[PDB]
């Protein structure tokens, strides 16, 4: 399992070599290469019998996290207006992170959940960042609310599924007014361009039936030149004047990598002609790999090059290998295994680094000296379980599922903005149907492939790559909304 | 003490409406009395549509609690537009909040749609705010990205003049001077000689190019940025990688390198990388297969996986 995951504290620990060039980013790396070697030095090494005496336990604190977790839950401090426009993420960093943790919510819980999403909802379409009648709808808080529905919601006449499938074409119409010609989305009315936008879209789009071709009209295009010559991928791209050429507006980044990625593989199910344009799929798993700590770092990842390791990265680039993966796998397929990050250290980083420090207020946090916070106690969690449990996109689960699949059920086709933005006919819209539920649950963790460092008290559940729920919440969620329960 | 907008004569004839959260919220937010009084007559303000001053003065009161509303900045652009408000103010007035701290997203955005909106002859100017904006943050990701649109944008309506590019240029040289490991000053590199639609591309230009990028690598050899712009540059001009391959072979152990500097261990794994690419496109896949095992095992024993598997491609 682990020939080609060495543990950090089985590696020799050395600071990035100056090459007699002093910098300001030299000057903060060997500081924070400093602070977690420190940390490390520390602790016990997870992988140890002789558990050491004299030294921290890097156990996963399950208990401390679902505290940290639960006083958020119910009321929050005044310095936490700063997210006054970001409450349905708080839910869904906090729901989503007690499913990773094996913790239920009581009914009376997942309700109150439920109804306060449901006040986030506009009639004209999409939830904001709060109640409809103080905020607009934007694409993000639309994913971070769909997506905790889909965790704490259920089928009944309470559960909120109802009131999402009545939404549909409200929301599919909101979708529509924030596109572009170009392929971008505004996150909402005069905001901001960028593949944030294009992933939660995509996301809610797959998962609740209504996606078509105008919808998806030069998304590709826009997400494709995303690129950059790093192999990562920015924030948006810019058309010139549809454009004649169309360009990065900025560096890789393990977010925008990830939205990308993920965005692109959604895409790949979609049946249209010479549709998804291909991105570099060498090269952004190069990307990927590249941005993994050295063992002096505790493994983790860095969200760019040459800046720092963060626990957050551990789902926005450790989540994205297993899509740089299967696209490389698909590439290699049509001209024509060792895990391709350090699944072991990434681990040890959460567990030794990213943890708060034991018998304080639990959570987990960015590195060691930062406060933890829902946002990185999320992230964090979401990345250990890509770690722990090996991901692929099996052929055989997509080819069985097609196999099940009955097109005969469905909610009402979406009506196009456009006379002719929908699918040619029902043959078209069948088959699309099928071909994106059947890959949208292709997803499966590897038998044998399981790696629990610290031992089996560490397993937390396992999420879903591209989606970032647990596949127990992803199946019935999507199997309702495709009529396939 | 504070003054509710109920007691306020200027605002007597508007009802506030209670934010609607419905029964028993979670993820409830402590409110100060403030935020809530001015969020309360918001919510009226933005039902009832008003267009006005007193709605203008409303949103910056709420933007500079939660700078990161962007309802409440949607709105505020609309009242610009409706009010046909100075934009060069609204501009000073975002230069303002900088100072105070107020840095948030929505204000670079605002700022964008300003600049959008003003359409200026010459964006100088804002081309020079920028830069002085980035000197004591030089890594923001959301500053780079706006200096590239502003760029882009203003490009196309071909008002950045060739004069004004060599600026950018030097100014880019600058950064890397000062830092050579800001991979967002790289980024921004490759746009001005690259990326960007007016870029020269004529085997001077490509020779000067290659000069620059190993140099910079002779000058910091464990450098990632500079690596990583090699490696992207070769690529994307279809450059093979063996006539260069003298500059790099010392790091494996036109500008050669220099005795090394001090502090420089060997080899370098993407002097490694470089290697194998090589054999590889040499056809000398045995070679290559051999150096992907030695990163593997040996020399970046973090990326062991990785290693393995393009070891694995070439047998
Ligand atoms: C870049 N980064 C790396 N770690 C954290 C950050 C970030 N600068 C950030 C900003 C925007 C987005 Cl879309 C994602 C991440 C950051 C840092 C700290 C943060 C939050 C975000 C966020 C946050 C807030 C809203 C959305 C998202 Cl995705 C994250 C919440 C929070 O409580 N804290 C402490
Ligand atoms: C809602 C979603 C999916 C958002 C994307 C998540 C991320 C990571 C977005 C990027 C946000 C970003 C680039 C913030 C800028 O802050 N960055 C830094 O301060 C430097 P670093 O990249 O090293 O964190
Ligand atoms: O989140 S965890 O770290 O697993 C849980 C905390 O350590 C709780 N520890 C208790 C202290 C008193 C004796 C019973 C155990
Ligand atoms: O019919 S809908 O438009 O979906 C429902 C309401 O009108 C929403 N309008 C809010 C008013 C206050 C500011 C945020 C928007
Ligand atoms: O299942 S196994 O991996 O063999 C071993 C257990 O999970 C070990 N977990 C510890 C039990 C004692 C308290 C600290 C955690
Ligand atoms: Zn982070």
């Amino acid at each position: 399992a682990t020939e080609f995951t060495p543990s950090v504290y089985s590696l020799v620990s050395k600071p990035l070599p100056s090459n007699s060039r002093p910098s300001a980013t030299l000057d903060e790396q060997a500081e924070t290469e400093d602070l977690i070697s420190q940390l490390f030095d520390l602790t016990a090494d997870p992988n140890a019998l002789v558990s050491e005496h004299g030294k921290r336990y890097s156990g996963l604190r399950k208990q401390e996290h679902t505290q940290f977790l639960a006083s958020s839950f119910f009321q929050l401090p005044g310095k936490f207006v700063s997210l006054d426009a970001s409450r349905p993420w708080l839910v869904f960093w906090t729901v989503h992170s007690l499913d990773l943790l094996g913790v239920a919510l009581d009914q009376g819980t997942k309700d109150r959940v439920v109804s306060t999403l449901l006040h986030f909802l506009s009639p004209k379409g999409g939830f904001g960042g709060g109640p409809a009648n103080s905020q607009i709808p934007h694409l993000l808080p639309t994913y971070a609310s769909v997506c905790s529905l889909a965790i704490a919601g259920n089928d009944s006449s309470t559960g909120g599924w109802k009131d999402l499938a009545a939404a549909r074409q409200s929301i599919y119409e909101f979708f529509m007014r924030c596109k572009r010609p170009d392929g971008g989305f505004v996150v909402c009315e005069g905001g901001e361009v960028d593949v944030r936008g294009t992933y939660c879209l995509l996301v809610v789009a797959t998962l609740l039936d209504i996606i078509t071709p105008e919808l998806l009209h030069n998304v590709d295009k826009f997400v494709s030149a995303c690129q950059t010559y790093e192999g990562g991928f920015a924030c948006a791209s810019f058309p010139f004047p549809e454009p004649s050429c169309r360009v990065s507006m900025a560096e890789a980044h393990g977010g925008y990598t990830s939205c990308s990625l993920n965005s692109h593989f959604l895409l790949t199910s979609v049946p249209l002609p010479s549709f998804p344009l291909s991105i570099d799929a060498n090269a952004a798993l190069r990307w990927t790999v590249l941005q993994q700590g050295e063992p002096i770092e505790g493994g983790g990842f860095r969200g760019r090059t040459n800046k720092l390791v963060d626990g957050c990265y551990s789902w926005w680039v450790g989540g994205g290998a297993p899509v740089a993966e299967e696209l490389v796998r698909r590439e290699k397929s049509r001209k024509v295994i060792p895990p391709i990050f350090n699944r072991v250290a990434l681990q040890e980083f959460t567990l030794v680094a990213a943890q708060q420090d034991p018998g304080s207020t639990g959570g987990l946090r960015d590195k060691p000296g930062k406060r933890p916070d829902q946002y990185h106690t999320c992230n964090n969690l979401s990345g250990l379980s890509i770690a722990q449990h090996k991901m692929s996109h099996s052929p055989s689960t997509v080819s069985s599922n097609r196999l099940k699949f009955d097109a005969s059920k469905g909610l009402p086709a979406v009506k196009p903005v456009a006379p002719g933005g929908g699918w040619k006919n029902e043959d078209e819209r069948q088959n699309a149907r099928r071909e994106i539920w059947a890959n949208a649950l292709g997803w499966i963790e590897e038998e044998g492939g399981e790696i629990i460092v610290g031992g089996k008290d560490n397993r937390i559940n396992t999420t879903t790559p591209v989606f970032n729920i647990l596949g127990l919440r992803l199946k019935p969620f999507i199997n309702y909304f495709y009529c396939q329960e | 003490t504070y003054i509710p907008m109920s007691q306020r004569r200027s605002w007597a004839d508007v009802k506030p409406i209670m934010q609607d959260d419905g029964p028993n919220p979670v993820v409830p937010i402590m409110y100060s009395e403030e935020y809530k009084d001015a969020m309360d007559y918001f919510r009226a303000i933005a039902a009832k549509e008003e267009k006005s001053e007193r709605a203008l003065e409303l949103t910056e009161i709420i933007v500079r609690m939660n700078p990161a509303h962007y309802t409440v900045w949607q709105y505020r652009f609309s009242l610009l537009t409706s009010l046909n408000k100075s934009l060069e103010d609204e501009l000073r007035l975002m230069n303002e909040f900088a100072v105070q701290n107020l840095k948030s997203y929505q204000v670079w955005h605002h700022r964008l749609l300003l600049l959008d909106r003003i359409s200026p002859q010459d964006p100088v100017s804002e081309i020079e705010y920028i830069h002085g904006s980035l000197l004591p943050d030089p890594k923001n990701y959301h500053t780079w990205a706006y200096l590239h649109w502003l760029y882009s944008h203003f490009s196309t309506l071909g008002r950045i003049s060739e004069a004004q590019w060599g600026s950018e240029l030097d100014w880019c040289n600058e950064m890397l001077r000062v830092d050579g490991r800001n991979n967002s000053a790289w980024g921004w590199r490759w746009y001005l000689r690259v990326s960007r639609p007016g870029a020269e591309t004529s085997s001077r230009s490509l020779q000067d190019e290659l000069i620059y990028i190993l140099k910079s690598i002779h000058l910091i050899p464990h450098n990632v940025s500079a690596w990583n712009y090699l490696r992207g540059f070769l690529k994307h001009f279809s450059l093979p990688l063996v006539p260069i391959l003298p500059a790099i072979l010392p790091y494996t152990a036109f500008p050669m390198p220099s005795p090394l500097p001090e502090d420089t261990p060997l080899p370098v794994p993407l002097a490694l990388e470089y290697l194998a690419d090589s054999f590889i496109e040499q056809n000398r896949v045995d070679d290559a297969a051999k150096v992907f095992e030695k990163l593997s095992s040996e020399y970046d024993q973090m990326r062991a996986g990785y290693w393995e598997f393009r070891r694995r491609e070439c047998a």
